[PDB]
């Protein structure tokens, strides 16, 4: 069903609800079938996955029937389809993690070039639109270039990355000096 | 970009034999997270759009015969045809969709079959073309194998050189033969000067050369 | 059933621009990414780039940045590719293709258009003359005869040939076009038929040369 976009280095919460509004057993796993985490009573057990240290739940919410999966310090390679198994019902959440960095250049001079590169999971087909501080709207794809920065381009750029019909927004600080 | 390399460029295989085509990428197409290889194969028959055969390296598209199978992993992949059929004549492309999209340069598949001699036909220029002031004489070589054939034009016994053009069809998807057209172009005035037009065909299916001719 | 229907073949002058279209149907236009691919005659497939019709977001291969521009029209369900500053080496069939699925779950090209052949030349378009190919005399001890149509002196490619409005397909061979020294193309299409049928059955070749809007139906008789 659901598709969720996350940002590299940030944290996401994938949701799972039971029709029952009481505390019952549940577990999460990835598409490669490897168990992420689940429970015995209200004892949380983590599993084998490469997600181990970065995966957690929210123990306090189990009573209302929220058994969320929380994944911290997101990597691009956390992009996967995740599956929540509750009351023998299955609930599917697809995660795509994107990153957007200035190559190796945030402090530039007037007249110089800016080039941002987008990082995305396998099979993606994204595009990027940024707005400069002076409100000029710029398009790109894997790469986004500005060839001749002005003094008014110094400040926070707001860049939105879109895959099909879901978007994630970035803020990038760029210094342009004389 | 990831570079996709196919080999060989072309392959000839007898009907019913097995065929293996290799595709190599400059970097791994195996996603460690889900253990899937982001690799597809397409078939492009002469005249048509490419058509999807296989995706995830080894999942056969719905409707594709199971004689087609994929294998390999990481940076090296194979498309196999377990028993080649006549209809399989085509060019085969691999494509990675791991990071953007790139196609390999293709492997052309040709079929070997038993020898078949061409049936030969000659056509005079039409009255309608002659009215407009030109003359094309055409020699057809129909349904032969292998591809090699020699066509010699003679006009009142003069061997013609440099004034004809040949064209060969793609291998037939049903009987695996070729056909070949040869067109002799002469001005009308010159066509009117001569009597006997002949094309002489040599082909290993033929015990001696076959000549077909007309008198204007 | 999803279909991608592309615009007809075009000649374009060296240095100018061409704009071609890809009309999609049988699915919700803004749900899937559309890609474009180049195939020069007899060569491999070169991926150009793609468009997300949802917001017209775009991405181009390195090789095609500045050379191609992609747009789409949501209301008419149509994607456009424009190519600019064309040169002789840009002559090719250009395809649009649709991803199987979205959100990286179907990134391969499951559906394809039929392609648009774009020829880069400063020459006028020219429709072909169509001449019958018939035996000098229409009989022998020969049980099989050959008939045809010579489609001569047209520019640019392609021309299509059918027989008896598509009702005659077996035994038909349409040869690849040959570029003559004149700089015009010529092609023959032939069919083999029983000698017994000659002078009883009607054989007609249907020729279509879209770049010049030339269509001819020619009845072939010896």
């Amino acid at each position: 069903k659901k598709v969720v976009l996350g940002k590299k280095g940030d944290t996401v919460e994938l949701t799972c609800t039971a029709s029952q509004k009481k505390s019952i057993q549940f577990h999460w796993k990835n598409s490669n079938q490897i168990k992420i985490l689940g429970n015995q009573g209200s004892f949380l057990t983590k599993g084998p996955s490469k997600l181990n240290d970065r995966a957690d739940s929210r123990r306090s919410l189990w009573d209302q029937g929220n058994f969320p999966l929380i994944i911290k310090n997101l990597k691009i390679e956390d992009s996967d389809t995740y599956i929540c198994e509750v009351e023998d019902q299955k609930e599917e959440v697809q995660l795509l993690v994107f990153g957007l960095t200035a190559n190796s250049d945030t402090h530039l001079l007037q007249g110089q070039s800016l080039t941002l590169t987008l990082e995305s999971p396998p099979g993606s087909s994204p595009s990027v639109q940024c707005r400069s501080p002076r409100g000029k709207n710029i398009q790109g794809g894997k790469t986004l270039s500005v060839s001749q920065l002005e003094l008014q381009d110094s400040g926070t750029w707001t860049c939105t990355v879109l895959q099909n019909q879901k978007k994630v927004e970035f803020k990038i600080d760029i210094v342009v000096l004389a | 970009d990831i570079v996709m390399t196919q080999s060989p460029d072309s392959l000839a295989v007898s009907l019913g034999e097995r065929v293996t085509m290799n595709c190599k990428s400059s970097q791994s197409l195996l996603y460690s997270t889900n253990q899937k290889n982001y690799l597809a194969w397409y078939q492009q028959k002469p005249g048509q759009s490419p058509k999807l055969l296989i995706y995830w390296a080894s999942t056969r598209e719905s409707g594709v015969p199971d004689r087609f199978s994929g294998s390999g992993s990481g940076t090296d992949f194979t498309l196999t045809i377990s028993s080649v059929q006549a209809e399989d004549v085509a060019v085969y492309y691999c494509q990675q969709y791991y990071s953007y999209r790139t196609f390999g340069g293709g492997t052309k598949l040709e079929i070997k079959r038993t020898v078949a001699a061409p049936s030969v036909f000659i056509f005079p220029p039409s009255d309608e073309q002659l009215k407009s002031g030109t003359a094309s004489v055409v020699c057809l070589l129909n349904n032969f194998y292998p591809r090699e054939a020699k066509v010699q034009w003679k006009v009142d016994n003069a061997l013609q050189s440099g004034n004809s053009q040949e064209s060969v069809t793609e291998q037939d998807s049903k009987d695996s033969t070729y056909s070949l057209s040869s067109t002799l172009t002469l001005s009308k005035a010159d066509y009117e000067k001569h009597k006997v037009y002949a094309c002489e065909v040599t082909h290993q299916g033929l015990s001696s050369p076959v000549t077909k001719s007309f008198n204007r | 059933q999803v279909q991608l229907q592309q615009s007809g073949p075009e000649v374009v002058k060296p240095g100018a621009s061409v704009k071609m279209s890809c009309k999609a149907s049988g699915y919700t236009f803004t749900s899937y990414v559309i890609h474009w691919v180049r195939q020069k005659p007899g060569q491999g497939l070169d991926w150009i780039g793609y468009i997300n019709p949802y917001n017209d977001g775009t991405d181009y291969d390195e090789k095609f940045k500045g050379k191609a521009t992609l747009t789409s029209d949501t209301s008419t369900s149509t994607a456009y590719m424009e190519l600019s500053s064309l040169r002789s080496e840009d002559t090719a069939v250009y395809y649009c293709a649709r991803e199987k699925d979205n959100y990286a779950t179907g990134a391969w090209f499951a559906y394809w258009g039929q392609g648009t052949l774009v020829t880069v030349s400063s020459a006028s378009t020219k429709g072909p003359s169509v001449f019958p190919l018939a035996p000098c005399s229409r009989s022998t001890s020969e049980s099989t005869a050959a008939l045809g149509c010579l489609v001569k002196d047209y520019f640019p490619e392609p021309v299509t040939v059918s027989w008896n409005s598509g009702a005659l397909t077996s035994g038909v061979h349409t040869f690849p076009a040959v570029l003559q020294s004149s700089g015009l193309y010529s092609l023959s299409s032939v069919v083999t038929v029983p000698s017994s049928s000659l002078g009883t059955k009607t054989y007609t070749c249907n020729v279509d040369h879209k770049p010049s809007n030339t269509k001819v139906d020619k009845r072939v008789e010896s």
